[PDB]
């Protein structure tokens, strides 16, 4: 499976969440939070997955830590054995 | 072999015996039993079980934290297929929360 962010676009943290609910192909219920994401990321989502994130940091500015959190629950993820590539463009 | 899945059901027996009821299996012994989460497959390779007893890590800060304390989830109202949207969290000291929305809003139950 593969995802794709494109950061310019990202212009508040309901943007990211709504983009990833389309990238990952998401339930519909997603609750679109941090604690949703981990849940999807871990009991849901296809595998291998590959997400490319590009213009990062733009999107960290419309977003303010919350792009940095988001990418902190992918990297859990893959910590806690997940298949997920991220590309940081 | 009585499957117990409801909110009181799990959190009745998670204050009296202080872990889940038996129908109960975390990601990573589904995975060992041939889970494959976007199969939507947990019913056919272990029937009666639902994804239950994982690490919760409160994310958003929702829930209540505290030194010394962890919380853990289980999937509510499973029964087969796609996993839906309902959890149950349970912490070390025994508080009892319930989401029916994915994690957006919790209610406090216990």
């Amino acid at each position: 499976k593969k995802a794709v962010i494109n950061g310019e676009q990202i212009r508040s943290i309901s943007d990211l969440h709504q983009t990833l609910k389309k990238e990952l192909a998401l339930p519909e219920y997603y609750g679109e939070n941090l604690d949703a994401l981990w849940d999807a990321l871990t009991g849901w989502v296809e595998y291998p997955l590959v997400l490319e994130w590009r213009q990062f940091e733009q999107s960290k500015q419309l977003t303010e830590n919350g792009a940095e959190s988001v990418l902190q629950v992918f990297r859990a993820a893959k910590a806690e054995g997940a298949d997920i590539t991220i590309i940081l463009s | 072999a009585q499957v117990i899945n409801t909110f009181d059901g799990v959190a009745d027996y998670l204050q009296t015996y202080h872990k889940l009821p038996d129908n109960y299996i975390t990601k990573s012994e589904a995975q060992a039993l041939g889970w494959v989460a976007s199969k939507g497959n947990l019913a056919d390779v272990a029937p009666g079980k639902s994804i239950g007893g994982d690490i919760f890590s409160n994310r958003e800060g929702k829930l209540p934290g505290k030194s010394g304390r962890t919380w853990r989830e289980a999937d509510i109202n499973y029964t087969s297929g796609f996993r839906n949207s309902d959890r149950i969290l349970y912490s070390s000291d025994w508080l009892i929360y319930k989401t029916t929305d994915h994690y957006q809003t919790f209610t406090k139950i216990r």
